[PDB]
């Protein structure tokens, strides 16, 4: 499959290239991340939403939540398409405050860890 | 023209020296206009990513019912971007009308006027 | 309502933490409304005497002819109170249209955006 | 093409490392083109707000009558933008022709070549 | 188009997901990089060859060379598929020594700059 | 006049405070004019011997074929005069067109805009 | 079995404490086997990325013609990976036979026995 | 040739910078060849008297019965020469097969790979 992701230090670098219509690809990414977690054993994890053409996947939000929790690991998001992403995201609402817009979409929380 | 004059108002009430941000506005306002403001904050945030931002409602013109909704959803939204949003100015009966709504979710950060807001910011700074 | 919505805009664009004052506004505006703003600044100054005040015209909506007049007379006015007034934000062709008027009297203090204005103020502070 | 080639010339003669700005140009030039330059400086200033800027006329090609006018009005506009402007390079008979005009208003800052201009700037820096 | 790349600090992060059969996509990436160079103006540039299923593109090697030279900027490669990449690469030969394996495919030369 | 206006352009784009030198120019230009520039650099160098000099091609107007030739031969000549030459500004597709030429000889010093060029110079200084 | 016994030999002659790497081997060897070694070094490098690696040919068993080729291409190969490769041990007539080939390209790093190689490594260390 | 190729293998697996010595080898090997190695170590020791020496059996090819015998007798001989011998690398089932032999005499020094062996040596150093 085309999707791939690499990590600096113990810091994971998940990357949203586009809205992945495939929640199955969402499942695939979840699997890759859990596999990575098992092998690498590293702690920091990050995800970049360059854009999320589609929003309201409560299931995808759930994927985001599980990824923070199972990882028991660091978790940040680069907000993309916020104007249309957040309004949909806001319509969805949120019950968590762990992650935030990545401070420099990398440089900010890389520094932060 | 008065609409565009209104639109003229929100962007300045957002920008501040040192990347600090805020948003004073009139309390009795259109809901669609509030969605506009919602859109404005998103673009503003892109324009200059700012972790610092505030909702200022000093002397809210009228405590409209749906208007809370906006700031209800809106406040949650700064945190949703990961942005910080604070309430620095407001009226008290405006607040009572709010609490009387039985509102319960709010647990965000606020301040006393643009004075204590900046003090905190220059401390987050 | 949009008028009063306009009136809603000027007083916040005047008030700032630490007694600093300023006044961002839309460039194409009514002259009588500008006189209103004139009245607003006087009362505002009484409300809290402030030696610090600024005229902000960032992105002036339109460089109207009489509009200069206002800020011409208006700028002289802050000094007339003994108040200080500064121009922190503005457009350039707006400025050209001004200089092209052959304007010559202006010799007051100004700044780059609300950034250099505050820096100076925190220095006058 | 030579026009656009001319337009090609002004923007570089404005930009400099460390946000310093300046503007060397040919002395016998079109007045409308000078208005163009006027427009260029405004946009340039927005592009990067710069308090530092200079008018360079080293070896002005010809001391045209209306050309002063430009720099007369231009000097005023640029400095009063809150964006200083300085004359670093120029010819002397060019200057005489100017003084002989009985010019009296000028009282701005100038320098000797791009050498003393930078020295001052690195001092304003 | 699917391909996309982001940069940390002034450090570019080009990424070879797979052998890009499209030298036209090679041209596309070259264009993106020059556009990025013009806008960002940042200096460090890196490229990760996770794998290069196809080798012997003297033209692609040329692309690599131009990317170092026009950038007049930093340039490193994470060697992928080396066993089959390098033998083909070695058959091609090389006339330059500027770049090399990215010391940690990121962490090494990020530190190095 | 436009020719002499062109000739007017190169000598300033060579001179800089502190004996630093450089040479911004338009990309689609006459080859004979480039030889002129060649002659200009020689005389300029005599005028003030400068080990510091740069070739600036920011936004080269057009990546002409013979034009490389000039800077090919030119880069070599200037550096080997014992008077270094650097490329600080340029376009990227301009560069691609160059690399696509299969150009191979270039191994000289360059920089990012007049910003990193000066930084290096003030370091060679 | 002797083949696999041969294959048994190369991987140890690569591994060393502190991530240092090297590769002693017999001089008269099969070319295909050398390609095998080529493959071995690539995988070895992945196994533990090592910037440190060396080619040891102490007492090369026979100075075979194609054998140079291997180390010709091979030496280039470590640098191709981006790895470092050094020659620490070798015979002299082996070398003469090489130089007599008129070989000219070689300009890499080498050392005297595993003694001066480690000294350098513990210095690159 | 493969014999002499084998003989080619042992002497390098003995020599190391700083007079340290060791001896990696293939596990399924001829007993007479092992006696050869025995002879090799004696001469090697004369060649350069070394108190430092090691037996490396990393990945012993096969845990042959008489093969222990060699290293049984060999370990004793080398250490008692006054020339220490250590086991740095080996397989585990190889070891089990050994312990299962009910072997009891061994009480010498060993290490983890060529890594902990050198660390100890640089400590005996």
């Amino acid at each position: 499959s085309a999707i791939s992701i690499s990590k600096l230090q113990d810091v994971l670098i998940a990357s949203v290239q586009v809205d992945l219509t495939e929640s199955t690809l969402r499942d695939f990414s979840l699997d890759l991340l859990d596999a990575v977690k098992s092998t690498r054993a590293k702690g920091v994890m990050i995800e970049l939403s360059g854009v999320k053409t589609l929003d309201g996947e409560s299931m995808h939000s759930l994927l985001d939540v599980v990824k923070t929790v199972e990882v028991m690991g660091r978790r940040c998001l680069l907000v993309g398409l916020r104007p249309g992403v957040v309004i949909g995201l806001m319509d969805i609402g949120i019950d968590l405050a762990s992650t935030l817009c990545v401070a420099d979409l990398e440089q900010g929380f890389l520094y932060l860890e | 023209e008065q609409s565009e004059a209104l639109l003229a108002m929100s962007t300045p009430v957002t920008m501040i020296w040192q990347d600090i941000l805020m948003l004073p506005i009139v309390g009795i306002i259109d809901s669609k206009r509030a969605q506009d403001i919602m859109s404005a904050v998103l673009n503003k945030i892109s324009e200059n990513r700012a972790k610092i931002f505030i909702m200022d409602i000093s002397g809210v013109a009228v405590v409209d019912t749906a208007v809370a909704n906006h700031f209800i959803k809106i406040t949650k939204a700064t945190k949703l971007m990961g942005c910080d949003c604070l309430v620095s100015g407001v009226s008290p009966s405006i607040a009572r009308t709010m609490v009387q709504l039985g509102i319960n979710v709010g647990e965000v950060r606020t301040n006393a006027t643009l004075r204590d807001a900046l003090e905190n910011a220059f401390k987050i700074v």
